[PDB]
């Protein structure tokens, strides 16, 4: 029948952790036979796919793993360990830190509003700050027809660039190459994270 | 601190073997052992973690065992792609400390040395200088020898050698030894050679010229 | 994927100070921790100290202590490594590692593990002056012919620091080259050799140039190579 192999260990209960770290319970049994381990999560069976990133499970050495911890696996973790002579469990508590996120922070090129000569190179620059991982464009008003705006909120625009950031800090440019009449007009950086949208305009006359 | 001592240093083997690479731990570091790949040139990489824990996206040939003192590195069938060397590292106290690494290299069958001898550059001799470098290319295993004559009297303390890591196409090693004499010198003595020892050899070769011959 | 690049190495005198520079990617560098690892040339692993988190506190290895700091910029991503009082043994390629722990009650440690490291970046401490290699060539002769094949090559001699790279025909020619590791001379500047076997018929016909760039002197030798003449 089941019983902690050292159960002076099993006195504590309540663990905090900050974000993206790893987290490890054990409870390191014996009986005859040896019992079965199973996880349960706020009381519920618990299992790989109830969180982004899964969960690492070792039956011989007693444990679950949760790797990269995030604020939504705060809660209680129960271990119940079961032969047919008995059952024995414990639930931690596990707590998890993270700052909270904000809307992104852009800072425009000095130099923006610019004008040059037909066939020279125009650049735009555009520091983007973002906690949370930001979707950053540069983006140019279009005219479909006659629309400098459309039946809507909603100037009309045209996606010239994109991409997701890697780091909290980007410097995104914009390169007008060798340029005509065609390319003045207004343009856009635009940064988008899960909390919201930040945008910084230029303009260019040819 | 607490010091990691790994087994092998190095070891041969072909792709499809498995391979057992121990550390031990001076003191109980419990299960706090991380298991590391590094390739020539390269950052290390991460294995393992809390001695058996496969870190995710690493292949399943990789798995760790152990507690206390002693740590095992297994790969099941070795692949191509793990030639390269192997760090064990304990973080159970501060500071961590690592093993001295495995270095596990490719199996292939003896080759003898081609060797090649090099008088100093007329560009070079000018300058009051004078290298001879002498080659060993192409051969397997990486254990050979290579002595200077000059004038037939063996040289000793004027020379250095280097060694290539495993050719990418023929798993084949390359040395260089260069023997380093005052311009001066060089002009004091005709004959230079190298001789060569190699398992690859019956009997050990030598390469050499007469300086300033043709 | 966290990638982390490392900035700031180079030829620093004995006694002298060096702020070495680790930008890491990804949005968690609050929670986790950056650790230093160096690797002296040829030899193995060496743990250099630890910020955890990065807002938090430092540890060191005891043969930095007084000399090393470990900082960190949290609204840059930017761990630094300022070394004071350099010493020769110094020398090494210094990395920078996202440092995790592994929480768990059952223990009283923390693990930590180092999962993503940057690609490194060469710290030499000498009184050796930066200086650019001479480039010799290294002839195809009878005594360097067998077969129907024949060695060439070109001797980089007396640089400092490292490194060099070296490549023949502007990188046209790859099969059967060989780059020695560079040794360290009695004169205390680097030299090695780059070889290449050809078809000895190939003499005559084909150039064969090796290109010597040293960046730390911003040095660019080219060298043809060709058989001497008697
Ligand atoms: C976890 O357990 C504690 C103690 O019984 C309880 O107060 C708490 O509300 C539980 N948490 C959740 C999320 O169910």
């Amino acid at each position: 029948a089941p019983y902690w192999t050292r159960p002076e260990r099993m006195d504590k209960k309540l663990l905090a952790v900050p974000a993206a770290n790893t987290v490890r319970f054990r409870c390191p049994a014996a009986g005859n036979p040896t019992p079965s381990i199973s996880w349960l999560k706020n009381g519920r069976e618990f299992r790989g796919e109830h969180r982004i990133g899964g969960i690492k499970l070792r039956h011989q050495q007693w444990s679950l793993v949760m790797e990269s911890v995030v604020p939504s696996d705060r809660g209680n973790y129960t271990c119940v360990v079961e032969n047919k002579f008995g059952s024995i469990r414990q639930t931690y508590t596990l707590d998890v830190l993270e700052r909270s996120p904000h809307r992104p922070i852009l800072q425009a090129g000095l130099p923006a509003n610019q004008t040059a000569v037909l066939g020279s190179d125009v650049e735009f620059h555009c520091k983007v700050y973002s906690d949370a991982q930001p979707h950053i464009q540069w983006l140019k008003h279009v005219e479909v027809n006659g629309s400098k705006v459309g039946p809507d909120g909603t100037p009309y625009v045209t996606v010239l660039k994109s991409w997701i950031s890697e780091s909290v800090e980007a410097d995104v440019r914009l390169r007008l190459a060798n340029v005509s009449e065609r390319d003045g007009g207004e343009y856009l950086c635009r940064a988008t994270n899960f909390i919201g949208v930040a945008e910084k305009a230029f303009w260019l006359s040819v | 601190d607490i010091q990691m001592t790994q087994s092998p240093s190095s070891l041969s083997a072909s792709v499809g073997d498995r391979v057992t690479i121990t550390c031990r731990a001076s003191q109980d570091v419990s299960t706090a052992v991380a298991w590391y790949q590094q390739k020539p040139g390269k950052a290390p990489k991460l294995l393992i973690y809390s001695a058996s824990f496969l870190y995710s996206g690493v292949p399943s040939r990789f798995s760790g065992s152990g507690s206390g003192t002693d740590f095992t590195l297994t790969i099941s069938s070795l692949q191509p792609e793990d030639f390269a060397t192997y760090y064990c590292q304990q973080s159970y106290t501060t500071p961590p400390t690592f093993g001295q690494g495995t270095k596990v290299e490719i199996k292939r069958t003896v080759a003898a040395p081609s060797v090649f001898i090099f008088p100093p550059s007329d560009e070079q001799l000018k300058s009051g200088t004078a290298s001879v470098v002498c080659l060993l290319n192409n051969f397997y295993p990486r254990e050979a020898k290579v002595q200077w004559k000059v004038d037939n009297a063996l040289q000793s303390g004027n020379s250095q050698e280097s060694v290539t890591e495993q050719d990418s196409k023929d798993s084949t090693y390359s040395l260089s030894s260069t023997l380093t004499l005052s311009k001066a010198d060089y002009e004091k003595h005709k004959v230079y050679a190298c001789e060569v020892t190699h398992q690859g050899l019956s009997s050990p070769v030598t390469k050499s010229f007469n300086r300033g011959e043709c | 994927e966290v990638q982390l690049v490392e900035s700031g190495g180079g030829l620093v005198q004995p006694g002298g100070s060096l702020r070495l520079s680790c930008a890491a990617s990804g949005f968690t560098f609050t929670s986790t921790g950056i650790s230093w690892v160096r690797q002296a040339p040829g030899k193995g692993l060496e743990w250099v100290g630890r910020i955890y988190p990065t807002n938090g506190s430092t540890n060191y290895a005891d043969s930095v202590k007084g000399r090393f700091t470990i900082s960190a910029d949290t609204s840059k991503n930017t761990a630094y490594l300022q070394m004071n009082s350099l010493r020769a043994e110094d020398t090494a390629v210094y990395y920078c590692a996202r440092t995790y722990g592994i929480y768990d009650l059952y223990v009283d440690y923390t693990e930590y593990v180092m999962d993503y490291w940057g690609q490194g970046t060469l710290v030499t401490v000498s009184s050796a002056s930066t200086k650019g290699p001479s480039v010799f060539p290294l002839a195809p002769s009878s005594k360097s012919t067998s077969g129907g094949t024949a060695a060439l090559g070109c001797l980089v001699k007396d640089y400092f620091p490292e490194p060099v790279t070296v490549s023949w025909n502007s990188g046209a020619l790859t099969s059967g080259v060989h780059t020695f590791p560079a040794v360290l001379q009695s004169s205390g500047l680097y030299s090695l050799s780059s070889v290449v076997t050809v078809p000895s018929s190939s003499l005559g016909t084909q150039t064969y140039i090796c290109n010597v760039n040293h960046k730390p002197s911003n040095t660019k030798v080219d060298k043809k190579v060709e058989p001497k003449s008697c």
